């Protein structure tokens, strides 16, 4: 077996390495430590960290929206500190009860929430900007850059977009650890179960896929590391027997195969997917479909099922039921 | 923190629909017996003489029944309701007739409200039918009732910590989260829908499409209706100890016929009942019990669902003392 | 009314999901599926005469050549022609096409099969300042190793077969990314040296494993050109040699293991 | 035909079982011992589906539902169309699977590279035997197995999570969940990473290992490597998987109230209560 497959057996060390960025080199912060056991399956070294403008606004920004979340989920338990501690996961902010349509809500009914939504929508919009601009000063693409905008957009579909469309801020999504969770259910059960909303399928199955991907490349990469497979690099522009035999597993394997570089497109595909996906479906759910159960019988697709116990009529619509 | 198998299963839906109770044994084992306790019917007793109409002076309700049959009665409800306290509980023991003492006009109402259940809540209670026990189990205050806002612990027959008070602003999370099957939805399921008829529990659209003249801005229902009816369904589904599946097929939660078993009906005939209940029978006692019964808004305390289920889906397991007691209904 | 609904009983989400599957299958097989056709392509097949069938499809399946420009100089443009004329010394074991290979001498020496290497650039992979990426400590005098791990250097190397092969005497380290990646080991009983992948070595602190050959076959290790250098094919050549012993060091080895 | 550098790879060799038998390849296609069962299962499996469907009530792809016996036949055989064919389907399934994987071993072996993918590919075959088999198992009926149906499955998924009031507070399924999404944005910043540095646009130069690991050191002040982020890709997607079946095997058989309400360990403890 590659024991250099499950963890390095004898690490190295030697002067920390620096790459000139077109702009903010003297923004780096910090003396590079190492971590002798963080070594044994990842590089030892830890920082220094780049600041700048970005992500120091970022921060700010980040930072405003949680103090705006976490003063209100201290509200929730009288400002009691072991309470606070203890409730924790159940506390949260919540975006208004009532139904005001697009109308601000007051401060103690979604008004705190829609506060701290426009911060951490700030802070997300900074550190996009910091993952692009840092790919450009390294003259790097910005593959990354566009991917995290993905993500970002789904997050801005389920936090206000959706919202918007249907004309409720009430829709959004409270923030919460258990909060933030029962939303899930209780926009499933509004739209008529989320398993028949089919983006919600091609989400899952780019989720899955991603799954299967990384566990696929990341095993391939491993079962060639033998071949230096990992410096991929180069690999991409002189073709080595590592990536020769990882195509090869894989078309005798599935009939087919990618190239080293060309599987890394369809990860990035796969994972931007995911978000593209999960947002066509939040934009198409109350906009144009109002139960995605419904929807799938009225196109033929729904499977149904014999009863086990008596079929059960709707007792509201018997005769001489009350309302 | 993990119940030990095997585990009881039963199935609800069509074979591969995963529908269908979870059960623990020890847990049921433990419920039964304590549902065992109630007490026997007592003797028949030979209906002979006059009606108590003619016998007693202050008889409404149970004025057809002879002396020993009326007799019986009291000594069952002695035994339903006070059995630690006695006759004197809602008695001068020098005046039977009087009706001093509080517990009497409430006992009366109660009585009314009883036979109310039997006859006109047949659709709910079918021939099991219930008497004071099912609600009361042997004290005056029912261990299991709610006020207009969420208490703890729910068996009020156990000692609340501080945090647990409803004076303790601290604890309000838990007190709902405790309600709710400790979910952290936000919503008071009993006062939003129980209490009264002013809430529609329904929040799931009936037609594939979205209809135009209901479906933007304020013409919406806000989605808050739906984290309120999910809440609504965890409490029940803890209030007789069962899941979604013992009612619903998860595929479509608001479809009937075939996706829906015939519990549900049931389920959804329980919720008028209750609000018969607490609208007509037991909101308006506050006028009739001491400041000390009352909630903090003035509220006398009412019932939900756990009220007489307490965590079975057949109050007692389906226990029934009807043909024992028909003067507790259904009145013809 | 209904929001979404269209003439012909049909609705917005429906138009919506054929164009989902559309954008899907459009990208896969258009973009994705080409992009993998970038190394290997076109196929190859048995001829014995001089014919032409480029035939459409080997033009339709590949995507326009991109070209990419190296940090230290020079493009490499992909796909392009690269046949391979070094002679196999491989026969068919049958008549059908789908029949394997059968190497005709030394498979370890002769590169068939898993101890194939690739026809990588005969040049020193560099690091981002322009030195040699891949050198031994006796070079990159400012690399170590890390305290509490085992230094191999004077450490004997155990082949396969139980008996010592040689001693340790140096570690071959990756200055751009401060990771070892070859030992280097003195063949006894031979007058040379060799590398060795480190993932083919059971680091022991009294010695090296190598199951992947017999102590014999390490004298002929493939040789690297210079001392303290290594180009990015002798890389493949070193590594490919051990490979190969993992179906090759014995008979035994490429039969099945059940 | 062959790629053109596969020619030199083509040699006889690495079985597990069957040697020189079937060891050869139909097209693309290595065949061996298991491609041979792997065909066997496939064929068996789909015809079983294809039959049983016949009897059902349509053709049509997303509603067909091949479904187990009800619960009272626990583990034993069912007829036919009352759940036996559901049995067979599962037989062949699993033979197809463990077929597969252990034809990836012979491919990994003909190739002289490591046995990791086949490896990896166990854990999906894994997580398939906690839902249709040791569970059902530990329940004492097949039926708790899901039904293979594309929508019905997930009417399965649907009402098992129910079964337990609110499945996403399931700690077990917290942590599953929490490994996809982290392996999901992983695989895009892995994919990006490379293919940034691979592409840098404009006639630019392609770039190096050193501008790799300055992009993360400089982004989050941490770079764990280019054979690490393969490590550790494998290690979350495997997770996924690993603690799921854990939140899985214990709702039923050593759970049977709702999720939420396992909390009260830590919601409940006395001294802040
Ligand atoms: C515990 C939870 C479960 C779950 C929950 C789940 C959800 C919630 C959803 C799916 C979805 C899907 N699931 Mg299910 N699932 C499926 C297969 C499927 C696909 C129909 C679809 C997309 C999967 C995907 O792309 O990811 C792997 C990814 C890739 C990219 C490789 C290609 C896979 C290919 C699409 C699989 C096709 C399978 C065939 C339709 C039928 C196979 C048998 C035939 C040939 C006889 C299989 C084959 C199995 C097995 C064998 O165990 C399985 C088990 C389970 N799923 C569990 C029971 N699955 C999504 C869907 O759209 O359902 C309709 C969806 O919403
Ligand atoms: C009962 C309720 C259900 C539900 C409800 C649900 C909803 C309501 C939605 C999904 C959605 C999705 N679901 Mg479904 N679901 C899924 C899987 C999935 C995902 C593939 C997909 C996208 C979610 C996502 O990736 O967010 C993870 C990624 C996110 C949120 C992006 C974050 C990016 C961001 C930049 C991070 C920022 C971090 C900062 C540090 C934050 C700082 C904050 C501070 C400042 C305050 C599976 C596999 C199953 C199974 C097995 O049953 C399932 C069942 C169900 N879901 C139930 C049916 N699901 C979504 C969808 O696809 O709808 C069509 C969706 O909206
Ligand atoms: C209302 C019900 C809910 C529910 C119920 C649920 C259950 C009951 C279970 C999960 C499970 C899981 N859920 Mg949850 N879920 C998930 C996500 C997930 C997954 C991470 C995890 C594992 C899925 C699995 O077992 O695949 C299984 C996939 C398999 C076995 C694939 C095997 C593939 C096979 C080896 C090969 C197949 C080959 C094809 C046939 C080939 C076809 C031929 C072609 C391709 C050529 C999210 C992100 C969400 C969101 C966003 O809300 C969510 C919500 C919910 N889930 C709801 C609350 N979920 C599972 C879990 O781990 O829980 C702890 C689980 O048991
Ligand atoms: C399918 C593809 C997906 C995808 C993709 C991508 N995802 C990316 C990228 C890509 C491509 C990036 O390039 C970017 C990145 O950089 O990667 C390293 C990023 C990121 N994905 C994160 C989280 C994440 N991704 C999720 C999901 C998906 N991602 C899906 C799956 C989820 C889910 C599942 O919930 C999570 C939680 C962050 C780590 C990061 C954003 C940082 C940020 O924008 O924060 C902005 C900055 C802040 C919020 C401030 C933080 C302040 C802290 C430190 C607290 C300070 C408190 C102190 C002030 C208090 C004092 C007072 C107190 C003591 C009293
Ligand atoms: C945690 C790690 C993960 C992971 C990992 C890996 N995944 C791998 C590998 C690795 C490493 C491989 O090496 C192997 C492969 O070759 O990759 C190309 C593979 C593969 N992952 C597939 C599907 C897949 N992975 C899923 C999940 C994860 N993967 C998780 C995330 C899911 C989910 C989530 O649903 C799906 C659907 C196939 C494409 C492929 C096997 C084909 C096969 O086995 O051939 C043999 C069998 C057949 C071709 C057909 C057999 C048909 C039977 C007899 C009849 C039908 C029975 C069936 C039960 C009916 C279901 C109906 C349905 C509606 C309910
Ligand atoms: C009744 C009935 C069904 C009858 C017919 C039965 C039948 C199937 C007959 C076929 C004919 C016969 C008899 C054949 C014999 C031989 C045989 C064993 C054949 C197998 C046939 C068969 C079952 C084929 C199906 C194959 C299959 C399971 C395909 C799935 C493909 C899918 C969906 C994969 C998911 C992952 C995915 C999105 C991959 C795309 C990207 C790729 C190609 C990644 C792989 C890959 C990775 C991961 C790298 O890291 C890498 C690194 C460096 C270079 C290359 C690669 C690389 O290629
Ligand atoms: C409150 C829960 C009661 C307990 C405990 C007991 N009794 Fe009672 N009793 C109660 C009510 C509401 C009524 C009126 C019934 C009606 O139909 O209006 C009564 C009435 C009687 C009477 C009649 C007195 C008269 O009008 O002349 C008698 C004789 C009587 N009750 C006896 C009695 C005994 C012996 C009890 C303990 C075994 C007892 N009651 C308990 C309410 C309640
Ligand atoms: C549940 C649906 C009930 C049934 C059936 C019966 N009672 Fe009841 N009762 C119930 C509640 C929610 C309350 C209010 C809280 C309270 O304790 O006041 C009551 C109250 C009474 C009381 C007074 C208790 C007190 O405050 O001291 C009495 C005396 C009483 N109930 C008697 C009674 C009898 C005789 C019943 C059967 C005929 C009966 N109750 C049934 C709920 C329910
Ligand atoms: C039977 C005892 C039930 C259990 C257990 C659960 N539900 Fe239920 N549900 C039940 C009824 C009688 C009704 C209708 C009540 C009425 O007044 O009309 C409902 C309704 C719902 C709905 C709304 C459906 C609609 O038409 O909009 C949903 C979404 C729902 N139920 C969900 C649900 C869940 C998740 C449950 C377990 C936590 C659950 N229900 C249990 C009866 C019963
Ligand atoms: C006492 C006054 C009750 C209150 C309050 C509620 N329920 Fe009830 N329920 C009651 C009885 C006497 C019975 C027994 C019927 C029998 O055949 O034994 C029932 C029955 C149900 C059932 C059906 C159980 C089954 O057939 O397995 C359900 C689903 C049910 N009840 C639900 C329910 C709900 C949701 C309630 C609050 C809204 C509720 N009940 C209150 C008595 C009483
Ligand atoms: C204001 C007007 C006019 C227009 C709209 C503005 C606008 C852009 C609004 C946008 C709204 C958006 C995008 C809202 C989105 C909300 C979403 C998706 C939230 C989702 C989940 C939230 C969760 C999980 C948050 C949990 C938060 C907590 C745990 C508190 C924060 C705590 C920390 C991060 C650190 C730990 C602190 C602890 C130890 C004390
Ligand atoms: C989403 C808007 C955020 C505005 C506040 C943050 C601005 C950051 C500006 C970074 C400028 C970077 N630079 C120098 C590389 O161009
Ligand atoms: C949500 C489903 C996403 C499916 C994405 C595509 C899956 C792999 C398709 C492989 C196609 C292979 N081939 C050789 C036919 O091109
Ligand atoms: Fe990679």
């Amino acid at each position: 077996a590659d024991y250099q497959t499950i963890y390095t057996q004898i690490q190295a060390r030697g002067p920390h390495i620096t790459v000139s960025g077109e702009w903010g080199d003297n923004d780096r912060v910090g003396k590079p430590f190492y971590s002798y056991w963080l070594g044994k399956i990842g590089d030892a070294q830890i920082g220094p960290i780049y600041l700048g403008a970005s992500g120091i606004a970022a921060f700010a920004f980040g930072s405003t929206a949680i103090l705006i979340i976490l003063f209100n989920m201290a509200a929730e338990v009288h400002f009691d500190p072991l309470q606070f501690f203890r409730q924790f996961f159940w506390l949260g902010l919540y975006p208004p009860k009532a139904q005001y349509g697009m109308g601000i809500p007051p401060l103690h009914d979604g008004g705190w929430w829609l506060m701290a939504g426009l911060f951490m929508t700030l802070s997300l919009g900074s550190w996009w900007i910091r993952v692009y601009s840092r790919a450009r000063a390294l003259g790097l693409g910005t593959h990354i850059a566009w991917n995290f905008a993905a993500a970002i957009f789904f997050v801005l579909c389920i936090g206000c977009i959706h919202p918007t469309l249907v004309g409720s801020w009430s829709e959004g999504v409270p923030f919460g650890i258990w909060p933030h969770i029962d939303w899930l259910t209780a926009f499933s059960i509004r739209y008529g179960n989320f398993y028949y909303c089919p983006w919600h399928g091609f989400s899952i199955g780019f989720a899955y896929g991603c799954g299967l991907l990384f566990a696929a490349h990341g095993a391939t990469i491993l079962a060639v590391a033998r071949f230096g497979g990992d410096r991929e690099i180069e690999q991409i522009t002189d073709r080595g027997t590592a990536v020769e035999r990882a195509a090869l597993f894989w078309r005798w394997t599935i009939g087919f195969n990618a190239t080293i570089e060309s599987v890394h497109r369809w990860g990035w595909f796969f994972s931007l997917m995911v978000m593209v996906s999960a947002s066509v479906g939040i934009l198409l759910t109350g906009t144009f479909v109002d139960n995605w159960y419904l929807w799938c019988v009225k196109h033929g697709a729904a499977p149904d099922y014999p009863a086990y116990l008596p079929a059960t009529p709707d007792p509201a619509s018997l005769p001489g039921a009350p309302k | 923190c993990f119940e030990p198998p095997p585990a009881t299963t039963t199935q609800t839906g069509f074979r591969g629909l995963s529908m269908g109770e979870v059960l623990h044994p020890a847990t049921v084992k433990a419920k039964k017996e304590r549902d065992a306790q109630y007490p026997p019917a007592l003797a028949a007793v030979k209906a002979e003489g006059p009606p108590v109409s003619q016998v007693y002076k202050n008889v409404k309700v149970l004025g057809n029944l002879t002396e020993a049959e009326f007799l019986r009665t009291m000594t069952a409800i002695t035994e339903w309701v006070s059995p630690q306290e006695g006759c004197t509980y809602c008695h001068d023991e020098n005046n039977l007739a009087s009706e001093a003492k509080y517990p009497y006009v409430v006992a009366r109402r109660m009585l009314e409200m009883t036979r109310a259940i039997n006859t006109n809540w047949t659709q709910h209670v079918a021939q099991t039918g219930v008497t004071c026990y099912t609600c009361h189990r042997g004290t005056p205050l029912p261990p299991y009732v709610r006020y207009l806002e969420p208490t703890l612990p729910l068996n009020n027959r156990e000692t609340p910590t501080h945090v647990e008070r409803v004076e303790t602003r601290s604890g309000y999370v838990v007190r709902l989260a405790k309600y709710t099957a400790y979910s952290a939805l936000n919503y008071d399921p009993f006062t939003m829908f129980l209490a009264n008829d002013k809430r529609q529990v329904r929040v799931v659209p009936q037609t594939a499409l979205p209809l135009v003249g209901v479906s933007r801005g304020k013409e919406r229902r806000p989605l808050s209706d739906a984290y309120a009816t999910f809440a609504l369904m965890m409490s029940i589904s803890d209030s007789l100890g069962t899941n979604c599946t013992f009612c619903h097929n998860a595929q479509t939660f608001e479809s009937w016929g075939k996706k829906s078993t015939p519990q549900r009906a049931i389920a959804w005939w329980g919720i008028r009942m209750v609000r018969d209940l607490n609208m007509n029978y037991l909101a308006p006692l506050n006028a009739s019990l001491p400041a000390s019964r009352l909630g903090r808004q003035g509220e006398a305390p009412q019932a939900d669902c756990r009220t007489c289920h307490q965590g079975v889906t057949k109050p007692l397991f389906g226990a029934s003392r009807l043909k024992d007691y028909p003067e507790l209904g259904p009145i013809k | 009314m209904y929001h979404g609904a269209l003439a012909q009983h049909l609705d917005i989400a429906q138009l919506v999901w054929y164009a989902q599957w559309l954008v899907i299958w459009t990208v896969v097989l258009l973009y994705l599926r080409r992009e993998d056709r970038r190394e290997g392509y076109p196929l190859v097949e048995p001829l014995g005469l001089v014919k032409l069938a480029p035939e459409d499809g080997q033009v339709y399946e590949l995507p326009y050549p991109k070209t990419f420009v190296l940090p230290h100089g020079g493009t490499v443009t992909v796909p392009r022609r690269r046949p391979e004329t070094r002679e196999l010394k491989l026969a068919q074991t049958d008549g059908f096409e789908g029949a394997p290979l059968q190497p005709t001498g030394n498979p370890l020496v002769d590169a068939v099969g898993p101890a194939s290497y690739a026809e990588r650039a005969e040049v020193v992979d560099a690091t981002v300042d322009g030195k040699a990426k891949i050198v031994p400590l006796r070079v990159a005098t400012d690399f170590s190793i890390a305290e509490g791990d085992v230094d191999p250097r004077g450490l004997p190397v155990v082949a396969a077969d139980g008996v010592e092969a040689g001693t340790v005497t140096d570690l071959w380290v990756d200055r751009s990314e401060h990771y070892f990646r070859y030992l280097e080991l003195s063949v006894a009983g031979s007058a040379r040296t060799a590398l060795i992948p480190l993932g083919f070595c059971d680091v022991k602190k009294d010695k090296i494993v190598v199951t992947s050959i017999l102590s014999e076959q390490f004298a002929n290790v493939p040789r690297l050109q210079s001392r303290d250098q290594i180009t990015l094919r002798e890389e493949d050549k070193v590594s490919a040699y051990y490979a190969g012993g993992l179906l090759y060091a014995t008979p035994e080895r490429a039969e099945s293991l059940l | 035909a062959l790629l053109s550098f596969e020619r030199k790879y083509r040699v006889r060799g690495g079985t597990l079982i069957g040697g020189d038998l079937f060891d050869f390849w139909v097209g693309p296609y290595f065949v061996g011992f298991f491609g041979v069962s792997a065909i066997f299962f496939i064929f068996l499996g789909v015809s079983l589906i294809g039959y049983a469907a016949s009897q059902g009530p349509t053709w049509d792809p997303f509603a067909i539902s091949i479904n187990p016996p009800d619960l009272k036949y626990g583990l034993g055989a069912a007829p036919l169309l009352e759940g036996g064919f559901w049995q067979a389907i599962t037989v062949c399934a699993l033979g197809a699977f463990i077929s597969w994987m252990l034809r990836e071993v012979e491919i990994s072996r003909k190739l002289g590279i490591g046995w990791h993918v086949p490896l990896a590919f166990c854990v999906p075959i894994f997580m398939f035997c906690v839902l249709q088999v040791f569970r059902p198992l530990l329940l004492g009926s097949w039926g708790h197995a899901f039904p293979y149906g594309i929508l019905s499955h997930l009417d399965w998924v649907n009402n098992f999570g129910y079964q337990y009031l609110n499945w996403h507070y399931n700690p077990g399924h917290m942590s599953s969940v929490s490994f996809l999404f982290v392996n999901a944005m992983a695989l895009g910043l892995h994919g990006g990473l490379i293919l940034s540095v691979a592409n840098p646009g404009d006639g630019d130069k392609v770039k190096t290992a050193e501008h790799e690991n300055q992009y993360f050191r400089d982004v989050v002040g941490y770079s764990i490597g280019a054979l690490s982020i393969h490590r550790l890709g494998l290690f979350l997607a495997s997770n996924i998987f690993l603690t799921g079946a854990f939140g899985t095997i214990a709702s039923g058989p050593f759970w049977t109230r709702g999720w939420p309400e396992w909390w009260g360990w830590w919601l409940d403890i006395p001294f802040w209560s």
